[PDB]
């Protein structure tokens, strides 16, 4: 009943972003509230700080600031998400009791329509969260994980008799000294820590907007269904009281739909402004990287592995904004296909006061500096050429 | 071939399926399997072509100039064989399209307006099909003549380059009389066809948005009466006839937006690659006319590439601008008739009429732009900007 | 020169013919004979002179500063070629213009409105056709001053060229001799009548612009007044006279809106013509006014070539502007009477209008562009932008 | 200081009036003579010392970083002088805008709403005032400490150059003795007047938009129960009051909109010139910061002057797009209430209001461009894109 985004829920727990997240009525509790900022405050101490203290100390050169950069960025990214997810928990929890009250209410009608809806929508989300989470939760093992491995394998072949000094991930700089093996151990098994929080962090937070989405696009196809059932009740030829009220209850779905589409804004405004900023580099100094060290070695194969994870990171924002716009612009097409000629002139007026709020623009904007469409991906992928270009310049 | 939009189109259909453009769906079953390898036929033939000149630019590739020239070649020629492929996949949305306006509605009052503006709507179709024909038959003999006119001369020192229509390595020797003939002629075929082609599927397109347009037209001016017919306090027979003109006035109009969306589908993605195609080719023709210095074939072969990229990019744009005016043109004569005249339920219908037609008609390269001719001056202001550019940095 | 919109120019043909904008249509038809035949010497005479100005841009393209300039100079008196010979092929669509406000409508309450906005249209349309005669005025004196202030100075070796207004070859020895001052006078000549052509047509655009501007402003003046009309039920003459209103508020929008599209329709091409020249004009002047090194001659006249050409943009878009503002304003103006207090008929008058106003009134570039201070703006930024690359680059 | 709108902006005109800006309107006429002189004498030592900067950029020219540092500078120091200028010569507008709420609307059943909302701008407009002032007083406060962490030394050798927080010509030696402390008292005076002016004028056009915000949201507030006011047929009484609070929500809506036109007014050219002036320093601080390379004090101080014009920009556009916002906004607060049960007279109402509400109201700074974050976002993209075409050019 509750498998309204069942595993986004899974994932939000496993973070402890949420503790009873399985409930209809997911709460707000301050206990929550301070375990996640202080699991926010591990990531920043374990691999933001000391990265940054090694990109504005011992960086050298370009391709070293280049190298740095790369994962840096989506690091600073998460960290974000993580303040800004658990400063808006508020807002996100209420979208999502409302999404499931709406679930609710869809799955107690007995038209195979909206029941086939319902099946699609939850394949859909559980498929994507799936797929999502899987591809994002690999590329952060591979990058953060690989000396294990590598340490792990040299053990089991070469036993004790070759020699594979182990190195911690990414470069960083820390304030105390890691030689010892006990401190080198505590900060690998801090920074492991800190990259677990971070992938489920960014997996969970981009599931649980395109899942969102997939469910408003689901309750404006319902709505769709209704507005055809109000035709076809003004051809069948009732009285003018039963066709009123069936346009009050469909004018307070698309309230009801319009307040969804508001609270989704609201909650995720600065969370695609800063999306978008960051991925504006993002695809770039991955693509730099990619061009500086292609081969056949294990970073030709880790940023391969990143850049089209990068890319379809910045392409689920876009076409998701995307759909919401198109979807509710749909309505007045739909309003328009009934046949309202039918109709007495009272509710002809009602109708276009729909229409002429079914028209207006409608989607999630990027801090409210512009709407976000996917004319948007074209925008910042030009950008991030634009930087890209400039750095081989650079280099000649 | 008995029913309304291919009917009308019938010749632009003969046309694509005579130049191989698969189609295997207004015949009778005889020709069904016989045209079938004929087409299979000519794509082996594209390709084989295609494939040779690729290869070609393996081998010149050390150099930047014969490099850009070679690039600007293989996505002309990439054009066409991306629109030969693209309809076969998407057959279906093109069989749903040409059989929207089988069954359209009518009415007694309106049948004299609706069968002259579809007459005009056909002698549109016929004149645009008849004019890129023309256009087409006129690029390849400027081609032909072009290639014979001008000398075959290599710079490495002078070395002879065989004298043929386009660059391609051959296993032929291409020199002696037999090779040097089986060569023109292959590259003549392959430029006809592939120019036959792209060009027959954007006139399909463009006839599809003129059959649009001129119902668009046949809907104003039915607009203007229908007013009047109800401007007159009714007696119950003039409130029925009223009323089932207002039905066949929305009803159309639902009609012709549902043709615009089945054509915004198909060829929104279609146009979606074409300018995908169109923007690389347009930048490496602007470093082209940077070496540009009054010499008459280099500068003849740039022009001529510039004028038929910027002509396929303006023909899909001229189109989608005359949609959009249309639409807005709809709202314009519903508010320029005599409704103050009109009864509650008229004037009501003008009042949704209008608010439904703010938002203009138009065509999307699957929602990354609009096919308009704004569209067309910002490819024209980004070329000619880049351009200008370019030659202040030489 | 006895109808509306055509004594009201009246001063305007009467300049446009007395310079040789051809215009057979306004005057007995005796003096049809000799004016024409005046008409096109001036025009050969303007050719003629263009001609030998074309002859010396020939043999001065050695050098890129003088090839530069001599090009600058080119456009600048191509502009009132291209509009006297545009004029004449399109005369049709001008004189239906003028004949558009031959027939008007009236209402006994809104004819003291109507007479006041008339009789301040006519002022304006005076005062910007003085304005602008000063202006082309200013310009030809200072032409003439300059050509003398300066110092008639070739660099090779230092070579004494002509001291004459306008660069140009001349068969005769046009240095000291009489041909120098027959050549002084024919260039005055050529330089006053060119700019009055082009100006003169340029005005009587913004008087059409002008005059729509002034009959928004009317109808949203009488719109205020028409609600108190319509709000106080109504018995049958009142609803009649509210009736007649709308009717004659609807219908002079309408009108309006037709003299609109008339006025698009004759200046399309002309506008799009001006910004292809303007475009090529201003990329010149850019790269000229990198070479500015101090208050001499040359800033003052890369200056005065920058204000002329920006002078002639920021008119068409200023008068462009002003239309698209009262066009939209015209919804604020119905929104601010007492439509709450009116009748049912006038609030979904006035709901319809609104609808309407939603979009507002503009002129297109041939469907390329619209004529407002952000085209101007977009002008300015593009011109700037180039100048500061081109400083970069060198 | 009594009516509305004055009193609410009174301590933001006391400012003004303590660091100069004019403003002989609201104190008793006694005052009106001394504080007269006062404001005259400011200007003087500002032009003053303005002058004694122009006169070091004139012997500074012969180096392009000094030069470049010198015009940012007087850039940045032409704002405030620029609007202390302009406000007297359209002292007549300002006055106007401050005296259009004086006379305001009134209904009992939205009065509690109306104070609330009042309360809240005043409230808002103070927070806004002291944050603008403690950032003035930060900038202040932070050029005199980097004025005298760095060395004053001038590279030619090096020169010792004096320690002031401006460059500057003096007469006297002001260098060691007396006259250098007198030479940076005045910088120190100069730097607060010059600060001060400045932001006070902006920080009075970003208050008028908050009231026109939270009036704004006054209007949405009360057009929830507004309609629960008329759904309940109705008695002559219940129409009456749906009558008045109807005309009540109009009007108060108009008045917004006449505040919001007189305000743009008042500041169109105000925010042409700051904008003009900007886009100079901007291109200026791109060359600049092209140059920075480590954390030293240049550094510090182009990050300083990027910050300082960015903010500027971005107050102003933060204001403009609010504004836009809360106007939009109008329509989703108007269809989420009952809209449905109302009675005939409210449903035309609420449809009218969404028809009104298609368009957002603006600012625009002399109708070439609006004030919203997308304002800002095209500088910054377009302050970035130099700095790119900088480094990649060289
Ligand atoms: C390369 C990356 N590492 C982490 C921990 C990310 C979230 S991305």
């Amino acid at each position: 009943a509750r498998l309204v985004l069942h595993e986004v829920r899974y994932v939000l727990m496993a973070m402890l972003y949420i503790s009873r997240g399985m409930a209809k009525q997911i709460q707000n509790s301050t206990i929550d509230l301070y375990v996640y900022w202080f699991l926010t405050f591990i990531p920043i101490a374990s691999l933001c700080v000391p990265q940054f203290t090694y990109l504005v100390v011992d960086t050298k050169s370009l391709i070293d600031f280049i190298s740095v950069l790369v994962p840096i960025t989506e690091i600073l990214l998460t960290n974000g998400k993580m303040i800004i997810c658990n400063v808006k928990r508020g807002k996100i929890i209420n979208l999502i009791n409302q999404v499931q009250v709406a679930w609710d209410e869809c799955a107690k009608s007995e038209h195979l329509e909206i029941q086939t809806l319902i099946t699609a929508t939850a394949k859909k989300t559980k498929i994507f969260v799936i797929i999502y989470t899987t591809s994002f939760l690999l590329i952060c093992v591979e990058y953060s994980s690989m000396p294990l491995f590598k340490l792990i394998y040299h053990s089991a072949v070469y036993g004790k008799q070759s020699n594979y000094t182990i190195a911690l991930p990414y470069l960083s700089r820390f304030a105390y000294s890691t030689e010892s093996t006990t401190s080198f151990a505590w900060t690998y098994f801090f920074i492991l820590l800190g990259v677990y929080l971070l992938a489920l962090t960014l997996s969970g937070f981009d599931s649980l907007f395109a899942t969102l989405v997939m469910h408003v696009k689901m309750m404006f196809k319902v709505l769709k269904f209704e507005i055809e059932q109000l035709g076809l009740d003004l051809s069948a030829g009732k009285s003018h009281v039963e066709l009123q009220a069936k346009l009050k209850q469909i004018i307070l779905k698309h309230k009801t739909n319009l307040s969804l589409i508001e609270q989704l804004e609201d909650g995720f405004s600065f969370f695609l402004m800063a999306q978008f900023l960051t991925s504006s580099i993002l695809v770039c100094v991955v693509l730099y990287e990619l061009t500086m060290v292609f081969g056949w070695n294990e970073d030709t194969f880790k940023t391969v592995t990143y850049l089209p994870g990068a890319i379809l990171q910045l392409f689920l924002f876009c076409w998701y904004a995307q759909q919401i716009t198109e979807e509710a612009r749909l309505v007045s097409d739909h309003i328009y296909n009934i046949p309202w000629y039918l109709a007495d002139p009272k509710l002809q007026k009602d109708i276009l006061t729909f229409m002429v709020k079914a028209q207006k623009p409608t989607g999630v904007t990027a801090s409210k500096f512009y709407m976000v469409t996917l004319q948007t991906f074209q925008r910042i992928s030009s950008t991030s050429y634009s930087y890209f270009t400039l750095l081989q310049t650079i280099n000649q | 071939k008995h029913q309304g939009l291919v009917a009308d189109l019938l010749p632009n259909i003969r046309v694509m399926q005579g130049v191989g453009h698969f189609m295997f769906n207004y015949y009778s079953e005889g020709k069904k399997f016989p045209h079938r390898i004929y087409c299979i036929v000519t794509l082996l033939l594209l390709l084989l072509q295609y494939g040779m000149m690729a290869v070609n630019l393996m081998m010149e590739s050390d150099d930047v100039d014969d490099l850009t020239a070679n690039t600007i070649t293989m996505l002309f020629f990439l054009h066409p064989i991306v629109k030969m492929i693209y309809f076969p996949v998407r057959s279906k949305i093109f069989y749903k399209t040409l059989a929207i306006w089988n069954n359209p509605n009518s009415h007694p009052l309106f049948a004299e307006s609706n069968a002259r503006f579809h007459a005009l709507a056909i002698t549109k179709m016929r004149r645009l099909l008849f004019c890129v024909a023309g256009a087409t038959i006129f690029s390849v003999i400027s081609w032909t003549g072009i290639t014979f006119i001008e000398d075959s001369v290599k710079r490495i020192t002078i070395i002879p380059i065989p004298r043929l229509m386009i660059r391609t390595f051959y296993p032929f020797n291409a020199m002696s009389g037999a090779g040097h003939v089986f060569a023109l002629i292959y590259q003549f075929y392959y430029l006809v066809i592939s120019m036959a082609v792209s060009n027959s599927l954007d006139v399909l397109f463009c006839s599809w948005l003129l059959f649009a347009c001129e119902q668009l037209q046949h809907l104003k001016a039915i607009m203007k009466p229908l007013m009047e017919l109800s401007a007159t306090g009714l007696t119950k027979k003039q409130e029925m006839l009223v009323r089932s003109a207002i039905k066949y006035w929305v009803e159309r109009h639902k009609h012709v937006v549902r043709l615009v969306t089945a054509v915004g589908d198909a060829y929104g993605v279609a146009l979606l690659l074409h300018m995908l195609t169109t923007t690389i080719t347009l930048t490496l023709l602007a470093y082209q006319a940077t070496k540009v210095n009054g010499v008459n074939v280099y500068a003849a072969t740039v022009i001529g590439y510039l004028l038929y990229t910027l002509g396929q990019v303006f023909l899909f744009c001229i189109f989608g601008n005359r949609l959009i005016e249309e639409s807005s043109s709809v709202m314009e004569a519903a508010y320029s008739c005599h409704w103050y005249d009109g009864s509650e339920e008229a004037k009501t219908f003008v009042q949704i009429v209008c608010q439904q037609c703010q938002k203009a008609m138009s065509i999307s390269g699957a929602k990354f732009f609009t096919v308009s001719l704004d569209l067309f001056a910002s490819v024209l202001g980004a070329v000619v900007t880049y351009f200008m550019v370019l030659v202040q940095l030489k």
